[PDB]
């Protein structure tokens, strides 16, 4: 079943019906005995409870953003730095 | 063994108020520090609550319609309300499910029961234990069976205040029967008081049967029959819009109807419990 634990790496998890990708990490949210998973102020399933160990974990987004290139110009140099 | 009673008073249909009860956890999903709209079956605030009182010569449990899903409350000190039959025809012609507490187990059983017209437990009033299980005469084509853990329940008749307030909601959707539970301690004589308690889901039972009516299974206290003071309260649900309030500990702390007045419906739109002065726009007429 490969019910392992990979913390702090972007993986593509699949719980008991809970699919998706992201970086996994331990949570500290106050559940109930009948909670299974929680959601944020948005409509994303944020936190998760282990079907195997009943551990409260929260799910973070993997990685994204924009790229901006920094140049001093062509007639002087050619090296650049990123952001 | 089907035993009907001799001198039962006709039912009261005495109406009471629904003030702020009927709150349940709608799902299994955690939220916190938030407000949240729902469109689901609910008891509206401050509504007609039919109180069926079991008093000295009054044994009220007729055939009661489930029509849309029901709200139930039980004002208890001696555990008179112990079970229910759910179904449509309330005979052995259609499948009936019976969920009882027989003072040993929570027993769930769905068969074609030959319904006794008067379901009750008989309890010896000077002895203090259950004597009879006069529920059903026959049972066949049993679809579902459940018997819970063995536990010792308080059966004998008590005196004084109603101490125990058990609130139940039953909800047929997608072939299930959603079963809701909640309890608070009380102390009152009659007339189910105001309060605010979120009910908790306990069972989502794949029955798949036509349930239109029901009848509670009460407990006769006998020195054939005799009764003691107990009351149970009839509530229908209606598809409403409420808004919940989650704290930092994920507790439902406040609820608000969007339908009782233009005031609270505005509070559903503005999404705060407090609004200062001014004029605000809501939907069309
Ligand atoms: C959410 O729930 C938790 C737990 O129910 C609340 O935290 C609790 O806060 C109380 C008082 O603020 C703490 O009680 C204190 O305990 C110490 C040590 O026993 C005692 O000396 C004090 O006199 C007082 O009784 C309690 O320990 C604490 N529990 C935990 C687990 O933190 C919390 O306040 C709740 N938050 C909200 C927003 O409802
Ligand atoms: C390079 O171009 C900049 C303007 O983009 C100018 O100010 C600078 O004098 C130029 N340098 C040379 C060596 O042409
Ligand atoms: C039902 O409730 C309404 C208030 O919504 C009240 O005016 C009416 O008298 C109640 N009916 C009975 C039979 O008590």
């Amino acid at each position: 079943l490969s019910t392992d634990l990979i913390k702090n790496q972007c993986v593509n998890f699949n719980f008991n019906g809970l699919t998706g990708t992201g970086v996994l990490t331990p949570s500290s949210k106050r559940f109930q005995p009948f909670q299974q998973f929680g959601r944020d102020v948005s409509d994303f399933t944020d936190s998760v409870r282990d079907p195997k160990t009943s551990e409260i974990l929260d799910i973070s987004p993997c990685a994204f953003g924009g790229v901006s290139v920094i140049t001093p110009g062509t007639n002087a140099s050619s090296e650049v730095a990123v952001l | 063994r089907c035993t009907t009673f001799d001198d039962v008073q006709a039912p009261n249909y005495t109406q009471h108020t629904s003030s702020m009860r009927g709150v349940y956890y709608p799902d299994e999903i955690f939220r916190s520090d938030t407000l949240y709209l729902t469109q689901d079956l609910f008891l509206p605030f401050y509504s007609n609550v039919t109180g069926f009182h079991t008093i000295n010569h009054t044994f009220g449990n007729p055939v009661i319609p489930f029509k849309d899903g029901i709200y139930f409350a039980a004002t208890e000190k001696s555990n008179v309300v112990r079970g229910w039959v759910f179904g449509s025809t309330m005979n052995n012609k259609s499948q009936s499910v019976i969920i009882i507490n027989n003072s040993t187990n929570v027993v769930i059983r769905a068969c074609n029961f030959e319904l006794c017209d008067n379901p009750f437990f008989a309890v010896s009033k000077p002895m203090g234990t259950q004597t009879h299980t006069m529920i059903f005469d026959n049972a066949f084509n049993c679809t579902f069976e459940y018997i819970s853990d063995a536990f010792s329940l308080d059966v004998s008749e008590k005196s004084g205040n109603f101490k125990h307030l058990r609130e139940f909601v039953f909800k047929n959707k997608d072939g299930f029967l959603y079963v809701y539970k909640g309890y608070q301690p009380i102390d009152v004589v009659r007339d189910l008081p105001s309060g605010f308690n979120t009910l908790k889901p306990i069972f989502k039972l794949p029955l798949g049967i036509n349930i239109t009516n029901f009848r509670a299974i009460l407990t006769a206290f006998s020195p054939i029959w005799g009764t003691s003071a107990a009351a149970y309260f009839v509530g229908y649900l209606k598809p409403t819009t409420f808004m919940l309030k989650y704290d930092e500990n994920g507790t439902i702390t406040d609820a608000v109807d969007c339908s009782q007045n233009p005031l609270a419906e505005l509070k559903c739109s503005v999404k705060s419990f407090e609004i200062d002065k001014g004029i605000y726009q809501t939907s069309n007429f």
